């Protein structure tokens, strides 16, 4: 459910 | 080659010279350390191919110059066995080196210097001194954050930036960022590499922790670190790197504040009973409170309440709890201050007390 | 079933009986611990079929009698993870057992205590006291000569054996074997029993040297200690252990002397050249003189000279490095003696000082 960041 | 030193004299630049190598080196040579006497001085080399470790010693015996190469763990445990304060007299005989001490004897093999791999040469193009205290908190500050084995191959090192008249660290595993700045003194040339996983770790260990100041070195594709008289090198990493500026919320508008060790304990309590492999907590906020809960697959469920400062709209968010106090633990402050924008949304973590280091974690759906 | 207490006086119970688990713990209620609340005594028990401890903690405050299982881990780790000065709120409610402290609640899965293992009753058939200090020693001065994994289960453990007013640890794994023995005080009737390793380690856990003595109850198929409010019990382990007073050699007459921590790092320094895959040195004893000598395939040597007291004939024998370093580890003490029959045969090792242990180990070819 782990959502990721915009790098 | 010859040489005679007093054991505590070689020891530690033994042990530090042998920081890059593996257990099990790919070939001989990269097992062995390269020794080598001219001018006065013993100077020790170890080396992966991607960086590697100088020591200089200075010799008050006898001495004779030449170089060759030897296995590194043996030369190094033959040394830290021997009693405290002997003396150790070496001498290249050929295809062996002697070492003797006491009524001791060792025969080590060897394999030519002319063989041993040596970094290209290379030129810096900017330079500058920090203390020694900085480079480990830049470093302790954003070193967890960085990912494991990941195919963006440059995401498994750390960013290494000067600006202004800071130097900063960033450190990115694609759900989770930490940067940090410090202050230099000096006015540097806005410069961006990325050093190695191995790097970082050797950029560590080199660091005694006494007054000796760090010089630091950066070319195109190479760092150096001098400390004492140990020199440290690596090969940077090549790729693109992430913009921590554009990676941090944009308008984080609720903000909370709460005790440190408080969360910590409280997330470390509540992480016993969440999913063992998914990790998953579950925050709530509210006027001047913060409510975190975990449940298990097996119907398992752990509440804490804690007293926090924060007067937003309620908000509840997930988060992967090892996340969490990864960044709680790299904080070494009495308070932290947690800006948040909503339940899809990253949040930013600091110290209440300072900006100099941000964290940005990603949300998990629970 | 309820009970209220404090945190402090759960700590120690908890660490002692959640001890044996964590590894893939088989039946899952041998993960659990058993809680009963009785005659205002709170008990705690762990077991893995094999072996049990149990631990009680005295109840002030209000409480219901009943009893029921829990994750041991998690139940530990929960307490331990509260703040100290923690009061810690339990009571059994259906399917769950209820933790409170402060703004911190948990709510674990239980599982009948109706389902909890338990060694079937015995009786104990030999009965002795001695001090926490004694039995320590009497472990320490064997367990490393144990077995591992052997295909003869009896060796994967130790003899504990009475005879007069003695009590005895022998262990052995074929090559090499450990024997010590301590006065008790009391005239105790010969009996021999084998402790399972995993006992043995659970033993010496529960040891903390306190003039408090340690009270042991041997039956035909278990054995139990007492120590303070912990009772531990273990099943033995059946098959005939080895006889030690025919492993000790005849006629050892060559007798060595040696400073115990010299003769150590020469061992250990010899060994570094040894062969890594199988680690041997080879002694060549004269007229109060020791050489040890070390080689392997990559024609390294070392070579190490001790004085010693020694008139005997000169011979040369091999041994193991890691069951003669065993062995002076565990001697500890200021010289020790090795006594010497030939080349080919074993010699037995002891403090010079004190027969109280005896080591025997078998010569190594080079």
């Amino acid at each position: 459910r782990q959502l990721v960041l915009g790098l | 080659m010859k040489f005679t030193v007093e054991r505590e004299h070689l020891l530690k630049p033994l042990q530090q010279v042998s920081g890059p190598l593996g257990g099990r080196p790919t070939l001989p040579i990269l097992g062995n350390l390269l020794l080598q006497v001219a001018d006065g001085t013993l100077s020790l080399t170890g080396t992966d191919l991607e960086m590697e470790m100088v020591a200089r010693v200075a010799l008050v015996q006898p001495h004779e110059p030449g170089a060759t190469t030897v296995p590194a763990r043996k030369f190094f445990d033959i040394c830290r066995g021997l009693p405290e304060g002997a003396e150790i007299a070496v001498q290249l005989e050929g295809e062996r080196m002697l070492v003797r001490s006491g009524r001791s004897r060792f025969s080590l093999s060897t394999l030519p210097a002319a063989d041993f791999p040596n970094l290209d040469d290379w030129q810096s193009e900017v330079e500058f001194t920090l203390p020694q205290a900085t480079m480990k908190r830049l470093i302790e500050a954003t070193q967890f954050s960085m990912a494991h084995q990941d195919v963006r191959y440059y995401l498994n090192g750390m960013l290494f930036e000067t600006e202004g008249e800071e130097l900063r660290t960033v450190a990115t595993d694609g759900h989770r960022l930490a940067v940090c700045s410090m202050p230099i003194g000096q006015s540097l040339p806005s410069h961006s590499v990325i050093v190695p996983r191995k790097g970082v770790i050797e950029l560590m260990r080199m660091l005694d922790g006494g007054d000796n100041p760090l010089r630091v070195q950066i070319g195109s594709n190479n760092i150096r670190a001098h400390v004492g008289d140990f020199i440290f090198t690596s090969k940077l990493v090549d790729g693109r790197f992430p913009d921590y500026r554009r990676v941090l919320p944009k308008n984080p508008d609720k903000h909370l504040e709460a005790g440190c060790d408080l969360l910590k304990q409280a997330f470390a309590r509540a992480a016993i009973l969440s999913n063992e492999k998914f990790r998953g907590v579950r925050l709530y906020v509210s006027e001047n409170q913060l409510k975190i809960t975990a449940n298990n697959p097996e119907q398992e469920e752990a509440e804490e309440i804690l007293d926090v400062t924060y007067s937003g709209a309620e908000m509840e968010i997930g988060f992967n709890v090892s996340y969490v106090l990864d960044v709680l633990n790299a904080l070494k402050c009495e308070n932290v201050r947690m800006m948040l924008t909503d339940s899809v949304s990253s949040v930013q973590i600091e110290d209440a007390a300072s900006q100099s280091a941000a964290y940005v974690v990603m949300p998990m759906r629970l």
